[PDB]
């Protein structure tokens, strides 16, 4: 989840531009 | 605790990454 | 500018849905 | 949301509308 | 205190409403 | 140093949270 | 729409006064 | 603070006089 | 203000630019 | 940067611009 | 992931702090 | 670094004043 994903370790902008809609 | 303020990091940057995209947040 | 305004509304969405999450669109 | 909430201040209550 | 409650454990927006004045 | 940041979270919240009630801040 | 502005304020006071703390109203 | 603050911005200063 | 505006411009510079780091003059 | 960037919402690319 | 959310606060803290002046932020 | 100084023990608005340009 993006908190699984993106709390862990650092997400880039392109990584999270993913949970976009 | 951590998690929590992360979470409010992570909707601001989705805020500007998206934009008109939108987005839905879910933890 | 509005796109401010986006920026406080999202951190507000945050904080009163919670586990619930939410969703944002303009 | 941004019609209703940037234009007059939204409350706690008006805001919880948007939840997911 | 505020700090010492909250952040430790994540407080409810309800628990937060207390420190209103 | 978490401390710090996480006030600095709490008094965004108290703020939305409190609104026209209004609040003091004390660590 | 100045709730924007109010935000802005607090997180200021906040690195402004510290431990000291500090109080806001509207 | 809101009459002060957020028409013109405030300095460190003026804001300092706002802390408890 | 204008001077809100210049916070939320940081905080969008700062997920940006990232360890490229960045520059913010008025 | 404020004169681009506060009158039109600028996009990512245009911040970009201003990374050192 | 802690040093990513303090940057966020720290440019946060350097612009109200820096003002007129301006600052350069660099990890 | 600002970072390697200012994320590892807080910082005061002082010491933060000389980052500035
Ligand atoms: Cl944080
Ligand atoms: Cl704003
Ligand atoms: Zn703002
Ligand atoms: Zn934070």
């Amino acid at each position: 989840g993006i908190v699984e994903q993106c709390c862990t370790s650092i997400c880039s902008l392109y990584q999270l531009e993913n949970y976009c809609n | 605790v951590n998690q929590h303020l992360c979470g409010s990091h992570l909707v601001e940057a989705l805020y500007l990454v998206c934009g008109e995209r939108g987005f839905f947040y879910t933890p």
